[PDB]
């Protein structure tokens, strides 16, 4: 009786009937910041409907022998929509988030997808292979934008952390023979009350297949991968004319 | 007394340290606190799980 | 003034030593701190977040480490046999090095508390089977066979919605703490013997695959603690760093 | 009230736990319906399965402390973070501070996300021998924006606000202590972003991961005399941790380190995080 | 008598220490005090007041810097021309750093709070004019037009008997305090570009200069604060005094 | 008690000096005064000019 | 072995090493060694306005 | 107070013990008890013997 649920948020829906259950990240709800931690002065600007809602990013294709994929945040949303327009528009923001990730599969199948959210992910280069090298990774790299880059070395996490301990982060598991969607809420986590958007990246959210997906020849071979995030309790301040990076 | 100025001042540690000068940071550490919070890393779902029912049904 | 004389310990430089010091800004203010979600207050908290064993670590799995955290079962044709088996020391070097709890173990010396390891199967829908896993104190090897080995704590697991079984490893020990066993003397701190056995075969129907695969997470109880903090092993600094 | 639409949950508090749990007896069960030895580990909860609930138990009562444990008790050790050295030549050297020069201590540190802390920072001098010759010695700390001296004998070594130590080498160590100093609310060892606005480039890419609320500004040592001194000095810094408090716990790295800024690692030897055995089925 | 020990940190001088030294006139008593006007408590009562704006930094005005206090406003055939354009960073090189406000900020390394920028018109009484003062939260460089720099905090000037205005700038930032900008990685604590701009035209009748001047006056808010102090670099000792 | 010779007695700081000898400029610093007046640097106007009204009329 | 020595306006001042102004009965003076920490004196506010 | 870890807790000796520190085991040894029991080593006996009477009757 707790399989189905349903999230609505905005002018969107999203109902699914073999779900896990809820998870808020560290037991926070996302808020509007109080007077006593605030610093700025002017009046901050909250859009309250047309940024709090369900937004679906571009679709992935799980293979046999995928890697992994990672996106940065909110580096996806800030060329799609209204917030795209109002992180264009000023130079602090402040927001929560709600992720939520569908991969559906027959009773015929089997795999196990391991979602994770990990703030302050700073990537790292394989140094020049022979580790002489200070190398760094390109902007492409670092804010890959709505479409998302996959992991090269994942048992590394390209980052010098192993896989084996990861999660500590707040998780959930996409078990093919149990459920096919996984949710969590994120509150607004930083050492400053608002920041910037275009030049700072809080999280990262990461999904790696643990056991690889199989099948029996004749099945359907295309497994798909959608993402689906939404803002929660967005605000704004310090306007400017647009600058888009 | 002395102008409080610690990195511990909003939720603290316990109340035996020692200072001679002005400045709270230059105190002692002390003796730390013995409280936790583990459900917030343990359990951080929304609906409660009882440990007795089945957990997905 | 006061007479006064000096003690031995004097003018040494105490590493641990706890006492007042001069500071160097007076009327300094620090910024004001602000409420940020996830204060950890003690060390015990991060212990009881079970994270992924690495069962499967094996020499040939050095090039492609990505199977090291899932280990295959499939299908027999005798019965009785064991999938998997590795010692309880969460201190010892093996399978345990790969937690967020056999890394902070490292940092310290003594140990004491029961743990708990959780399985969870991944395979198909259609798919079942049951499992035995038992945990052997220590005075014996490896069991040879099933009936030798289900004498001591067992559980005994079945496929089906709930896709998860726990194994509470108790603590059965003569002393109240317990060192890192190794080999040599150390190993009279030894904890025991975990083995998994086929209890029946894993019976698949027509149409699905006849190999799964078994992740196994690991975590504390509540009555764990440790004590006399030391520095790990496991990172150096040969070169020098930049 | 012209409008009806304009008019319009923390999860679990902390509690002391100065003691282990103790546990309760227990007997055997038979039923049906009700089982605490099966979870399911999707939802990322954490089991909840005790003792009692799988085996039989007898009352235990434990006095086992949690003391140690503490954050504080982990982090108020005095740990090495530099070595400086004047064969430079000229008497003085101006050293940048950056605590992550050494990995012991770095990767305490980068267990956690954030951090806020005192210090208190002691310096042992020496010949690079540990021969001790009678020798007086000058520390100044530079602020980011301040001058900073170029010569033995410059106008920057006045020291009218800048706070200095004055010291021998056959004298016990100095000891200071350094409040909590930075511009945000805390610490971080992690910064994903680049610090300026504008184009990023393959000129700038070495900005990624540079927050400039660590950088501390230098410090810098000297020979008081305006002459030439004969020796060679060798100074160790050791920096305690006081008062702390964490956030956000993060997982350890199991690569060795390269570099102070970044974490870069050698690309070909990725260590594998256990040691390898034989087989699978033989301990 | 008491046993004691010394602890690290014996025989240090350190410069802000604070403590009790012995006295070398015993029975001493100084000269009354007398009621002196303009006591001085503390520092921020001197950031309050306004003084002069040294806009007009040009290269060519080094040999006669009389003129580097007033900037020029002239007639235009052109509609919506900018007049000047600097930074506010207090701390920085540059306008700032001719105030009473610049060179006090320079004994300290963060500050916070907002400030204001008072401009007086210095023309005939006949002329007339409308001026746009406008300020731009950083991401952005120099406005182009005028049609961009109307984006951020702006207000619109007009010349009559009241010839002063103030353009208060506001503390929009993401930190607490704020340290020197600077080239390089300390741009991070930039704080915006202040640009002014023709409403209209500035009309003259006859027999009246077609020329005129304006100054700017600089200082802080109420709620203007400083912390860290260190040593300015604008003075120097290279040749030995006397 | 001490004989009082200081450099600041008739309008003094704050009430937390450390002394050992019997010369009250022999202690130390303490911390200060947080008093402060603006008004006689800022506003040195004889008719008082409000916020609001005109100034010049 | 060294000594320090305060010299008032219109006090005499010592000529030479040797002199007799060096006996210091009135003059406030220390006497420090090289080797020691370094010596820290107090003085009061002492001007005639 | 202090966090008391010491070796002789659950039956001590006298209470003049002197510490500056906070852990109990710092602490000097102090003056001694002077309690003692002889009779369970010189006599260990289950069926009691005086002193008057033949102890083999
Ligand atoms: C006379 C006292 C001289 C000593 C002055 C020490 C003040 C500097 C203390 C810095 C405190 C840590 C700030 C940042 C630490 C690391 O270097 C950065 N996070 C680098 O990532």
């Amino acid at each position: 009786s707790d399989r189905v649920a349903q999230l609505t948020i905005g002018n969107s829906t999203i109902t699914t009937q073999e779900a896990a259950n809820i998870v808020i990240a560290y037991g926070e709800w996302p808020e509007y910041c109080p007077d006593t931690d605030a610093t700025a002065v002017d009046k901050p600007t909250r859009p309250d409907v047309s940024v709090n809602r369900f937004f679906t990013l571009d679709t992935k294709s799980w293979a046999k022998d995928s890697k992994g994929w990672y996106w940065k945040f909110p580096d996806v949303l800030t060329e799609v929509g209204v917030f795209g327009q109002n992180a264009q528009f000023h130079y602090l923001y402040r927001s929560g988030f709600c992720v939520h990730v569908q991969c559906n599969a027959s009773k015929f199948h089997q795999g196990a997808l391991l979602v994770a959210v990990l703030p302050e992910y700073v990537l790292g280069t394989i140094a020049g292979g022979t580790g002489n090298e200070n190398s760094h990774p390109p902007y492409a790299t670092t804010q890959p934008g709505q479409v998302g880059a996959v992991l090269t070395h994942p048992y590394v996490l390209d980052a010098g952390i192993p896989l084996s301990q990861l999660t500590v982060c707040p998780h959930q598991w996409i078990n093919l023979r149990t459920n096919n969607c996984a949710t969590i809420i994120v509150p607004y986590m930083n050492t400053v009350p608002f920041d910037s958007a275009l030049n700072h990246c809080n999280f990262g959210l990461l999904v790696i297949p643990v056991v690889p997906l199989d099948f029996n020849a004749g099945a359907t071979s295309e497994i798909p991968i959608t993402v689906t995030i939404a803002p929660m309790c967005a605000e704004f301040a310090g306007l400017r004319q647009a600058v888009k990076q | 007394h002395e102008n409080s100025n610690s990195a511990s001042e909003g939720s603290t540690i316990n109340y035996t340290t020692i200072n001679y000068y002005k400045d709270a940071y230059a105190a002692s550490a002390g003796r730390q606190d013995m409280s936790q919070d583990p459900k917030k890393f343990t359990d951080p779902v929304m609906d409660v799980i009882h440990e007795m029912a089945p957990p997905l049904k | 003034g006061i007479p006064t004389e000096l003690k031995p310990g004097t003018n040494q430089f105490l590493t641990t030593d706890d006492g007042v010091s001069a500071p160097i800004l007076p009327g300094f203010h620090p910024t004001p701190p602000i409420h940020i979600p996830g204060e950890v207050h003690n060390l015990l908290e991060i212990c009881r977040v079970e994270t992924i064993l690495e069962v499967n670590n094996l020499k040939t799995n050095e090039t492609t480490p990505m199977q090291r955290l899932c280990f295959p079962v499939s299908v027999q044709s005798k019965t009785g046999e064991l999938c998997a088996a590795f010692r309880a020391d969460p201190g010892r070097d093996g399978p345990w090095q790969s937690t967020i709890l056999g890394q902070l173990c490292r940092y310290y010396t003594q140990w004491s508390g029961s743990l708990e390891v959780t399985f969870m199967f991944a395979g198909s829908f259609m798919a079942t089977g049951k499992m035995l896993i038992a945990y052997t104190p220590p005075g014996g090897n490896v069991p040879a066979d099933r009936i030798t080995a289900m004498l001591g704590t067992h559980v005994i697991w079945d496929f089906g919605l709930q896709s998860s079984v726990t194994l509470v490893v108790p603590w059965i020990s003569n002393t109240h703490y317990r060192a890192h066993a190794r080999a040599g003397y150390f190993d009279y701190y030894t904890t025991g013997i975990i083995t998994i056995w086929y209890q029946t075969n894993y019976v698949v129907p027509i149409g699905a695959p006849t190999t799964a695969y078994i992740v196994a997470l690991a975590a504390a109880q509540d009555n764990f603690t440790m004590k006399l903090c030391k520095d790990t092993e496991d990172i150096e600094q040969t070169a020098n760093i930049q | 009230d012209p409008i009806a639409d304009m008019i319009d949950r923390s999860l679990t508090a902390l509690q002391v736990l100065p003691t282990a749990a103790n546990t309760e007896a227990s007997s055997h069960r038979l039923g049906t319906g009700v089982v605490p030895a099966l979870q399911a580990a999707e939802t990322g909860a954490s089991s909840n399965a005790s003792d009692k609930n799988l085996i039989e138990t007898r009352c235990v009562l434990n006095h086992h402390s949690t003391q140690e444990t503490a954050i504080g008790n982990f982090f108020s050790r005095a740990g090495l973070v530099s070595i400086i050295t004047m064969p430079n030549t000229d008497g003085y050297v101006n050293w940048d501070i950056d605590l992550m020069g050494y990995a012991q201590l770095r990767r305490k540190c980068e267990l956690f996300t954030y951090m806020r802390f005192d210090a208190e920072f002691t310096f042992v001098v020496a010949k690079p021998n540990g021969v001790l010759v009678p020798q007086l010695l000058q520390y100044m700390y530079v602020p980011p924006g301040a001058p900073k001296p170029t010569s033995r004998d410059s106008f920057a070594w006045q020291t009218a606000t800048n706070p200095s130590v004055f010291v021998k080498m056959t004298d016990p160590p100095a000891q200071v202590s350094v409040p909590f100093m930075s511009p945000a609310s805390a610490y971080q060892w992690f910064y994903d972003g680049y610090p300026t606005f504008g184009e990023h480039l393959q000129a700038n890419d070495l900005d990624y991961g540079q927050c400039p609320n660590n950088m501390m500004g230098t410090f810098s040592i000297r020979t008081v005399g305006t002459e030439k001194s004969p020796h060679s000095i060798t100074l160790r810094v050791y920096m305690r941790i006081k008062h702390v408090r964490a956030w956000i716990p993060r997982p350890l790295r199991n690569q060795p380190y390269l570099f102070k800024t970044n974490p870069n690692y050698k690309g070909n030897d990725i260590k594998c995080t256990s040691t390898s055995r034989d087989k699978i089925t033989t301990l």
